[PDB]
């Protein structure tokens, strides 16, 4: 089991049907789970999620990266992010977003639960977040979500 | 029975 060969493009992802699951949210620092419609090509058993980052804080957030673990009979790839720092919200303007698509393959079809390690910094203070997202569409739906 | 913390 592999993702290696696997690279699915912001842009060619179509949307599902099914509501955003809240991964992590503190401090106006809100990261959301999309789930993609399809599958990759050839690949049944990944589902793509788009991860989204918002700042709806008045501070500014940089230096954030996302890591994420899967149960051993899966697996998790994070292709790169689109950016790493959050601007403050500012109501003149829409709100700073970070997109990274994650590929999550669960062959077996087992049930998806997926842990993270969250980094980033306010200035030069660091801040390490960790925890546990079970939210996940039916592995049966995958592809057609 | 988790796998390694997997980045970009």
């Amino acid at each position: 089991l592999s993702l290696a060969s696997i690279h699915v493009p912001l842009e060619s992802i179509k949307p599902s049907s099914a509501l955003p699951v809240t991964a992590y949210d503190k401090n106006g620092f809100r990261i959301l789970f999309h789930f993609a419609k399809e599958c990759p090509p050839g690949r049944p058993d990944v589902l793509v999620v788009v991860v989204s980052m918002l700042n709806m804080a008045p501070l500014p957030v940089k230096s954030i990266v996302l890591q994420a673990a899967a149960p051993k009979s899966m697996k998790v790839k994070l292709q790169p992010p689109s950016g790493t720092e959050l601007s403050p919200f500012s109501p003149i303007q829409p709100p700073a977003a970070i997109t990274q698509v994650m590929l999550l393959a669960n062959p077996l079809k087992e049930k998806v639960r997926l842990r993270y390690k969250l980094t980033f910094a306010l200035g030069e203070q660091l801040s390490t977040e960790v925890g546990e997202v079970d939210q996940f569409p039916p592995v049966e739906q995958w592809g057609n979500l | 029975d988790f796998g390694p913390l997997v980045g970009a």
